[PDB]
């Protein structure tokens, strides 16, 4: 209480610093503006003088500079902790409830948040950012009109580190899910083995064929499965885990696992019971299973069930059984409890030490795409789908673009705004064509769909409603065009828009929670154009360049500022004195007045006789 | 010496150290060979239970740590692991707590390091400590190395790593030339005999502080010591009266009945400044030379208006000076039309001392200040008047105020910086919760009388902290953005500070406060007994039969405020934290239940009804945003009557809520004194008109509620 | 139609929506608790509980003393602090039965700190009584006074440094027949018993502030009671906020899932109001001798001194009375020192009778008081006995049907009960009530509640299945702690950040809070956003270097850059935050070590960190 207050007070006097007599000799005795940055006070009890913190900015702005050694090496403790920070990643959270500093990240009142922190380890920037790109394109693309073009056009439309992705797809070898799911779609060839629940699954002896079997669930539901009937032989490919399995007509006989930590190790051992297509599994299901990704869609019954297992799996543990066990160099049990045991072990599931593990393949197939990326090779068997993608995102070591109409809404709410002008900068003329002959397919257009987003849901309809009549006064006055102005004010009307009287002399744009404020006349900390350059900038970040259209008035008027107003320039004392805006709501038809617009300007402002309708 | 500590010992060794000899409140600065000594411990504890593991089978690896630390942890995690050790191994308990634990042994061992010879440090440790089953490591600088029983857990390589760790660290000490320091600074902690005796007065004390029938000390010392319990407390409550017992009466449905309220005349307004009726000079867009001085701004705003009256008296100010409320208005307007008339205008006006000035303030009628000794022989000199205020009966009127407190308004009264990208989902779904509730409560009148507060405080502490002997004015001024985007400037009043010579946070300052306002105070006439009412001017309204006119009525009324209230109106944002952080703590408690982030179907699903009010026809429910006004208007009403009685009321009425929510899930309830806590409750139903309104709502709820 | 938010209990069970109940959550403005009337009436209640227990007159400080210890059982429901002092000390033995060597423990990992603990180590706490200067004083201060005093009064032992040396030195100064105070130069003479009553002083502005001679002994007491209850599972000190969350559920899993189906249980919430008037100090004393059994005779002696200077306690009475005549338009004010023998026809009925009843204790303008406790001194030892009438509970000792167990942490408790019958809960409550009847162990019939198990709060801590509702702290203030730029940023970031870890704030509401920091820093400092039109004199340099840098948020928010903190990143510096996004000859400028500004938290030297005039 006390110190906020004193300091509050103490800043306001002119030199509440105190500083040392050297600094009379080393920096001028005021500013550019005559502004002193220090007085000939001596402070109390010694010899230093009393400056102000204004000598404080011109020493940060322009103050002598000195070579940066000793700082990296000597803060060895914070630095670390940017790096594992910002090399680290994420994961899902869920509802319910290295790591000595991320305590509030991952846990919370009654949820939990995975993080996995980075420093300097783990594969190479290219990778990764391949990784990270394909898994936000098939994220997104997973709930799209139709995934498989909207795929094709986001990854045709992208570039990694400022090199077209599909050029290294091409010449990489990398593997992954989201990587594979790209291939897959360009038509290309991907891996033999199949990536499901969230490993790779690779043959290696023993086959199978499919049958259609109706089973009915310990819910009481009845779900249709294809069920392999013949011996087979898996590899389970993870980085945390590696398992190796064998199969037989609706019989699981082993699987021996290996993994970091007991949460891999369990995964897998679910993901192989799942696998296994056992009967005793089918009447452990507990509830309705209808389980969806972002889009609602009902998937296959079998991702359900895994889907419901990974969820919980306490149930179903002792349901399997109690067999011997041998021991064995090498060899680790399995507990009901999830926990080793020298004696006794789960059934048909063991732990090993090394695993099956090492050696990779470089086997590609010939594949066909379904209707929503579901990957399937020639004999049947589900490769790859949205799906099996894990959640994972992280960082990227060189910047990644993303130039589609629906990664905008990634990078931030600025990144939106300055994307959505770049896409209308760069489609100034059809923008333009659409707008003079049929507007109103314009403002249904998707790609304005992330700024209805930003502007508040309260305030669409309305702000619609004016830029639509605002608009329609553009279109029915001529003469006086004005591109920043349609540039400027276009998005806004997406909108369906309903009648109002309020004259919005500015709209609001939340950003990182802020609202920021765009004017509808003049320029705007959201929205500047230099006309001495002829350049656009959104919040500082370049957002393309105008080039002056075949309509223009350049003698004053200009009709789409105040709405069913015209305003005709530079003031004239003559007529009635400024106005406000409230009170113009009281002029008559085609009365003049001489309106205070904002800021320190006066505009005159005729009110127009007619009136512009809209749907 | 630290600054080596610091850049050699790795930054997680160090925070140990430093939170452990917190615990024990020890300065690091002060004791500087004892922070390397536990920094050197804490290594070669950690080292010495560093990458070993054990196998499945049981054997040895190194790559289920081998070895536990027990020692670097604090006392309490410390305590509970050795605890549940011992009582799953049976193992002997402990004395001490050990350094580290083996797991493959299942022993706990102690680690030791000294500068001098280790057999003497081994010798007076296993004499202070060995008593049976006990092993410790002893190391030193010197390169010797001895445990017990010539036993080490660790393997060859190990102990040669911990010599080469200790050798080097006293290289390093050897180099920076401080060694001998180190060395010296050890000497085996001598523990002569401590002597501690009770004598004289002490004694005296002891011998008087013992229950009957013991006449000394030792006398009971003696007897506890042989003591030994032989159904003692099975005699005491046999011997003990049957009476004596917490019965649990039957809580069934029909037992609760409403809240007794008190009887009297009606409550009347109390606050700082007027909430429903308040009244707003207001310039739309200030763009007026000389901005953000409070004084032009509202000079600006008196200025748009042109109703002005002779000033009269409507309803008078029964027990006060009425006639000096109307000359003080009259200074306030002839000094702001002699301040318009001046060419190099201040920063800010003090009025000058006048006589219906101090009147109005109070300073001609404070008591002044006589020792007791010469008023004594007074025949009415009596104690302070802490007698309990008349109880005064409930008030619609207070009913509407928080109606209209929750209704919505059409500015942006709240503006708030920025922070940082969000990247986590966890990030996401806090965004998207405090986003709602903005978009949702920033256009309630809640926010409106939290910034008019704000702002009046914080001008009201600066003037009184500025100037200490000035009759300051001060206009009541408050900046917002309508719905259309132009900076309205809204002034609903003036306030004049006393004499403002303050040494304690509690001394009171006495103002006079003069508010606008449009309502008649012939309608409900007691809800206003503190106030006097003035017609200043009429004001020109538009309805549907054109403008009309209507009195422009001002309230003056004298107040007083202390420091600490004032920084309390200074820090009234809080409420929107706290209207958060209740909506935040239901969306958890009804999601875990589920198990699903449930925020995206409780704000935009637009289908949930939850009841927040009452009509003719029965219960009345809302949306979520209105559950999220209500909760900021509640709170802000709280803020603004901050006063013992709603607390009370509210911990003794939480009670009675539980109560009835455990019956309402056929928990088969039961009250030890019930009757007991009705009048703990309603002992805090006198006069206040809030809490008489929350005793209402509560009756409400448990005649809807047991239905 | 009218709004009534308590309605909203109507579909929402009541715990999820407790904090609507808490309307406060800060520090009200008008303090009501303080005065002398207060005092009057905890004194009177005090020692009317004790209304039987024994008189007699002190000898050394020539006050009466109440002993109620083994008194008359009680006969009536109404409160009683009648304790049994071989009660207690069977309840402490079977709690030392049922958990073996405990108090051995503690007393040997205590001795250490007891030899260890430094004079500066009374520094540390809350405003201190001063007798040297009669009014309650800061705890350097007084500590400087003291011996400054005790060295002119040649009593230099504590020189040494150690805890038990100033001690000793205080028992000696105690010891002494008189000493002299000397002020700037009047001296005063304080004879044995003026010094004695001064020392045994309780000011009243933790309500109630002992003196400095008695400061070291409570610490010790303390650390004994902690280090016992540290072992022990039922207390509710000195955890945090996580495993005080597990402790209920814990608790209710023990309780109910190992009983069985036919079996019946039920969970009571009872408040132990006022727990002070009924625990006397003499009875803390046979709890302590009883745990240092087999001990070092000078601990023993250390760790005793406590409760037997408590015993003979001296309470202060406020700061005195306010007296107004209307008549006259007087106010005048009476100290407490001149309210021995003064008119009662000043006062109203109630004050005059509380004057009646408390008017032969007052010694030398401080009332004498043995019986009883005062808030926030000896909490930890409450808890122990707490837990020690808990835990004789279990199905061994009660030998009944029925059984018991619970929690408590000496403010709230929470009791456990289960049972074959109806009958048999009834009979399981009764024995409790009565048993920590006999102890001195007070349960509020009146706010306290039965039901089912599943449903209860301790602490604030509102239980409902399984899910824990803590609210038993309150928001801190996010501002500006007034030292310098890096200095309030790094403090207040983390601030929040171990508000967010443990307090359980909620993310969205962390947010908001670094909101209304960032708006509040960047007003108090006057470093705005470039961006900002905010204008203001600093705003022009400022804004100049806005436009110098290359990356608008390489820049400091102090010196106008964006904030970049949230949730995810709280705990980084600021200035390592932003550290290779600022320019490099902003870099340079920044942190140049030859700056003329320059000749816990986290932050970094940079130029920024300068000391205010």
């Amino acid at each position: 209480k006390n110190p906020a207050l004193r300091m509050k007070w103490m800043m306001a006097m002119k030199y509440p610093i105190t500083a040392d007599k050297r600094i009379m000799e080393m920096i001028p005795e005021r500013n550019e503006q005559r502004q002193t940055l220090w007085s000939k006070t001596n402070d109390a009890g010694s010899d230093r003088v009393m400056v102000s913190p204004l000598a404080v900015t011109w020493w940060n702005r322009n103050g002598p500079t000195t070579s940066t050694v000793h700082y990296p090496k000597v803060y060895k403790t914070y630095f670390e902790k940017v790096e594992r920070l910002k090399h680290g990643t994420f994961g899902p959270v869920h509802f319910r409830n290295v790591y000595i500093e991320v305590l509030h990240l991952t846990q919370g009142t009654c949820w939990e948040q995975m993080y996995t922190p980075g420093g300097e380890v783990r594969n190479d920037d290219v990778d990764q950012s391949l990784i990270i790109a394909a898994r936000n394109i098939v994220r997104r693309a997973t709930v799209s009109a139709d995934p498989l073009a909207s795929l094709l056009e986001m990854c045709h439309s992208t570039q990694i580190g400022g090199v077209r992705m599909v050029d290294i797809l091409r010449q990489n070898p990398t593997e992954e899910q989201a990587v594979d799911i790209c291939k897959a779609a360009m038509g290309l060839r991907i891996s033999s083995s199949f990536s499901f629940g969230g490993f790779t699954f690779k043959r290696t002896s023993g086959s199978s064929v499919k049958r259609e079997e109706e089973v009915l669930t310990g819910n009481l539901q009845t779900l249709k499965i294809r069920v392999h009937e013949g011996y087979e032989e898996f590899t389970m490919v993870g980085r945390r885990a590696t398992a190796i399995l064998r199969k037989a007509t609706r019989r699981l006989i082993q699987l021996i696992v290996s993994g970091k930590d007991e949460q891999s190790i369990a995964e897998a051992i679910i993901v192989a019971m799942v696998f296994s297509q056992e009967d005793c599994m089918i009447k452990a299901v507990r509830g309705d299973l209808n389980f969806v990704n972002r889009a609602n869609q009902r998937l296959n019954p079998m991702h359900q069930l895994l889907r419901h297992f990974q969820k919980d799996a306490k149930v179903l543990f002792q349901n399997w059984g109690i067999e011997p066990i041998d021991n064995v160099m090498g060899m680790i049990g399995i507990l009901p409890d999830m926990t080793p045991s020298t004696e006794m072990s789960l059934r048909g599931v063991r732990v090993s030490k090394m695993g099956v593990d090492e050696y990779s393949s470089t086997e590609r197939v010939v594949v066909s795409i379904d209707r929503f990326l579901r990957v399937r090779d020639q004999r049947g068997n589900v490769l790859l789908s949205p799906e099996e993608v894990s959640e994972t995102q992280g960082t990227e070591k060189l910047t990644i673009t993303y130039s589609s109409s629906m990664m905008w809404e990634i990078n931030g709410p600025e990144s939106v705004l300055v994307n959505t002008y770049q896409w209308i900068i760069r489609n100034w003329e059809n923008v333009k064509i659409q707008w003079s002959q049929d507007p109103t397919m314009l403002y249904n257009k998707m790609e304005f769909e992330p700024f209805q987003s930003l502007v508040p849901k309260a305030a669409r309809g309305q702000y619609s409603g004016f830029v639509r009549v605002l608009f329609q006064q553009m279109r029915d006055v001529l003469g006086t065009f004005d591109t920043v102005q349609i540039i400027k004010l276009l998005p806004f009307a997406a909108a369906p828009p309903e009648q109002s009287r309020m004259q919005f002399s500015s709209l609001t744009v939340n950003v990182r929670g802020s609202g920021m404020r765009i004017v509808v006349r003049g320029n705007s900390p959201v929205f500047n154009y230099n006309k001495a350059t002829k350049r656009l900038t959104v919040l500082g970040k370049d957002a393309g360049a105008l080039m002056e259209d075949p309509d223009e008035g350049t003698a004053g008027v200009e009709s789409a500022v105040l709405r069913g107003f015209l305003i005709l320039g530079k003031e004239n004392k003559r007529y009635g004195p400024a106005l406000s805006i409230n009170e113009l709501s009281n002029l008559a038809k085609g009365e003049k007045a001489n309106v205070l617009i904002g800021q320190g300007d006066v505009v005159l402002v005729m009110k127009r006789k007619r009136d512009s309708s809209i749907l | 010496m630290e600054d080596f500590v610091r850049q050699c010992f790795n930054p997680m060794i160090v925070e140990l150290a430093e939170k452990a000899m917190k615990e024990y409140g020890e300065d690091p600065k002060i004791e500087t060979n004892k922070f390397a000594s536990i920094c050197t411990h804490l290594e070669v504890c950690f080292m010495y239970s560093d990458f070993h593991f054990i196998d499945e089978r049981g054997e040895s690896t190194i790559i289920k740590h081998r070895f536990e630390i027990i020692e670097g942890r604090d006392r309490t995690m410390a305590w509970t692991v050795v605890n549940s050790i011992c009582n799953t191994t049976g193992v002997e308990k402990p004395k001490f707590l050990p350094d580290l634990y083996d797991y493959k042994e299942n022993r706990f061992i102690e680690i030791g390091v000294t500068r001098r010879e280790v057999h003497i440090y081994y010798l007076e440790k296993a004499n202070k400590i060995k008593s049976e089953k006990t092993h410790i490591h002893i190391f030193s600088f010197t390169g010797e190395e001895m445990a017990t029983k010539a036993d080490y857990t660790l393997d060859e390589e190990s102990r040669a790593r911990i010599k080469t760790r200790l050798f080097t660290i006293r290289q390093e000490m050897a180099s920076r030339g401080l060694w001998d320091s180190f060395r010296q600074s050890e000497r085996g902690e001598e523990t002569i005999e401590e002597r501690f005796e009770i004598t004289g007065t002490m004694r005296r004390l002891a011998d008087q502080s013992l229950p009957p029938n013991f006449s000394s000390l030792e006398n009971f010392r003696a007897y506890v010591d042989g003591f030994e319990p032989n159904g003692c407390i099975e005699g005491k409550l046999s011997q003990m009266s049957k009476e004596v017992n917490a019965r649990i009466e039957p809580f069934l449905r029909t037992t609760p009945r409403p809240l007794r309220l008190p009887d009297g005349p009606p409550c009347s307004q109390r606050s700082k400044f007027l909430l429903m009726d308040a009244l707003k000079l207001s310039i739309e867009d200030p763009s007026h030379e000389g901005e953000g001085i409070p004084l032009y701004d509202a000079i600006k705003c008196m200025k748009t208006f042109f109703g002005w009256k002779e000033p009269n008296i409507i309803k008078p100010h029964e027990k006060g000076i009425n006639p000096n409320y109307l000359l003080t208005w009259k200074q306030v307007l002839a000094e702001l039309q002699d301040i318009k008339n001046e060419e190099k205008i201040p920063r800010t006006k003090n009025m000058k001392k006048t006589s219906q000035l101090k009147w109005a303030l109070g300073e001609n009628m404070a008591p002044e200040k006589v020792d007791f000794e010469d008023c004594k022989d007074v025949n009415d000199l009596k104690q302070y008047d802490s007698d309990e205020p008349e109880p005064r009966s409930l008030a619609c009127w207070i009913q509407s105020e928080f109606n209209k407190a929750c209704e919505l308004t059409d500015s942006s009264w709240v503006e708030l910086d920025e922070i940082g990208e969000d990247v986590a989902p966890i990030e996401h779904i806090a965004s998207m919760r405090r986003n709602y509730f903005t978009a949702e409560v920033s256009h309630c009148r809640a926010t409106e009388y939290i910034m008019k507060g704000v702002y009046i405080n914080t001008a009201l502490l600066n003037a009184s902290c500025a100037a200490m002997d000035d009759f300051q004015l001060i206009p009541m001024i408050s900046k917002c953005i309508t719905k259309e985007g132009r900076r309205k400037t809204n002034l609903y009043g003036f306030i004049i500070k006393g004499r403002s010579h303050l040494r304690n946070d509690t001394d009171v300052v006495n103002f006079v406060s003069m508010e606008f306002s449009l309502t008649d105070p012939r309608l409900e006439p007691h809800k206003w007994e503190k106030y006097c009412v003035l017609e200043i001017g009429d004001m020109l309204l538009r309805t549907a039969v054109g403008q009309v006119s209507r009195p422009m009525f001002l309230y003056v009324r004298t107040n007083g405020t202390s420091k600490i209230k004032m920084k309390w109106g200074m820090e009234m944002r809080r409420c929107l934290l706290q209207s958060l952080q209740q909506i935040e703590s239901m969306i958890e408690a009804e999601s875990s239940v589920k198990e699903k982030d449930l925020t995206k179907e409780f704000f935009e699903n637009k289908s949930e009804t939850w009841p927040i009010g009452e009509s003719p026809k029965g219960v009345e429910e809302g949306s979520i945003g209105k559950v999220c006004r209500t909760l900021l208007a509640k709170s802000v009403f709280n803020s603004l009557y901050a006063s013992p009685q709603l607390e009370g009321f509210s911990a003794e009425s939480r009670k009675l809520l539980l109560i009835v929510q455990a019956l309402r899930d056929n928990l088969e309830p039961g009250t030890f004194d019930l009757e007991g806590l009705y009048e703990a409750i309603e002992e805090c139903l006198i006069n206040d008109p809030w809490v008489l309104l929350n005793a209402s709502w509560f009756n409400s709820f448990l005649t809807h509620a047991l239905r | 139609m009218d709004v009534n938010p308590t309605l909203l209990f109507l579909k929402v069970p009541v715990q999820n929506a407790i904090s609507t109940t808490f309307p406060y959550t800060g520090d009200p403005p008008y303090s009501h608790g303080t005065g002398t009337g207060y005092t009057m009436d905890t004194v009177n209640r005090t020692h009317k509980y004790s209304e039987k227990g024994k008189w007699t007159t002190n000898t050394e400080t020539g006050a009466p003393q109440l002993n109620p210890i083994d008194g008359p059982l009680p006969e009536d429901n109404e409160p009683s602090g009648y304790a049994q002092t071989d009660c207690v000390l069977e309840a402490m033995a079977f709690l030392e039965e049922s958990h073996p060597g405990i108090f051995e423990n503690s007393c040997l990992e205590t001795m250490e700190i007891v030899q260890q603990t430094r004079v500066d180590k009374l520094t540390q706490g809350r405003q201190t009584y001063d007798w040297t200067l009669n009014r309650n004083q800061p705890a350097a201060t007084a500590l400087a006074n003291t011996i400054e005093v005790f060295r002119s009064n040649g009593l230099t032992a504590n020189e040494s440094g150690r805890l038990i040396d100033f001690l000793k030195d205080v028992m000696d100064s105690m010891d002494k027949e008189e000493m002299e105070i000397t002020t700037h130069k009047k001296k005063q003479r304080l004879n044995k018993r003026s010094y004695l009553i001064r020392a045994l002083t309780l000011n009243t502005m933790a309500i109630a502030t002992p003196g400095m001679q008695i400061r070291g002994f409570v610490y010790f007491v303390e650390a004994l009671a902690r280090s016992i209850c540290e072992k022990l599972e039922q207390s509710g000190l000195p955890v945090g906020g996580n495993e005080k969350k597990a402790k209920l559920a814990n608790v209710v899993r023990k309780m109910m899932t190992n009983s069985q189906d036919t079996e019946l249980s039920f969970t009571i919430t009872g408040d132990n109001t006022k727990w002070n008037e009924n625990q006397n100090p003499r009875m803390f004393l046979a709890m302590i001798t009883y745990i240092t059994r087999n001990q070092p005779e000078w601990f023993r002696n250390v760790l005793s001194i406590a409760p037997i200077m408590f015993s003979n306690k001296m309470a202060r009475l406020g700061k005195g009375y306010m007296f107004e005549s209307k008549s006259m338009k007087l106010r005048t004010q009476v100290p407490a020192e001149m309210l021995a023998n003064i008119d009662l026809k000043y006062f109203n009925k109630s004050t005059r009778e509380k004057i009646e009843k408390i008017r032969p204790l007052l010694i030398d303008g401080t009332a004498s008081l043995s019986p009883g406790m005062m808030m926030g001194m000896f909490n930890m030892l409450s808890t122990v006995l707490g837990v020690s009438i808990l835990n004789l509970g279990q199905k061994k000792y009660t030998k009944t049907t029925y059984w018991w167990d619970g929690l408590q942490s000496s403010d709230d408790f929470a009791l456990i009960v289960n049972a074959p019958n109806h009958e048999g809960i009834q009979a399981g409550v009764d024995r409790f009530y009565r048993t920590c009847k006999l102890v001195g162990i007070n349960m509020s019939k009146k706010k306290s509640y039965i039901n089912r198990t599943g449903t209860f709060e301790f602490t604030s801590f509102f239980y409902r299945y399984g899910f824990v509702a803590n609210f038993s702290m309150e928001l801190p203030s996010f501002g500006v702690s007034g030292i310098n730029e890096s200095a309030d940023m790094s403090v207040g970031v983390t601030v929040i950040k171990n508000n967010m870890i443990n307090n359980d704030l909620g993310p969205a509401t962390a947010q908001m809070a670094l909101q209304l920091f960032i708006k509040d820093y960047r007003y108090t400092y006057r470093c705005h956003r470039g961006d900002t039109q905010i204008q203001t004199r600093r705003a022009f340099e400022l804004g100049k270097l806005w436009e110098q840098t290359r990356s608008k948020a390489g820049l400091l928010v102090s010196d106008g850059g964006p904030n970049l903190y949230n949730i995810r990143n709280l705990h980084i510096p600021e200035v390592c935050l932003k550290w290779e996004l600022m320019d490099e000859d902003y870099q340079g400028r920044l942190c140049n070590p030859m700056n003329p500004f320059v000749s816990e938290y986290d932050a970094v030297a940079t130029t920024h960190s300068w000391i205010p005039k």
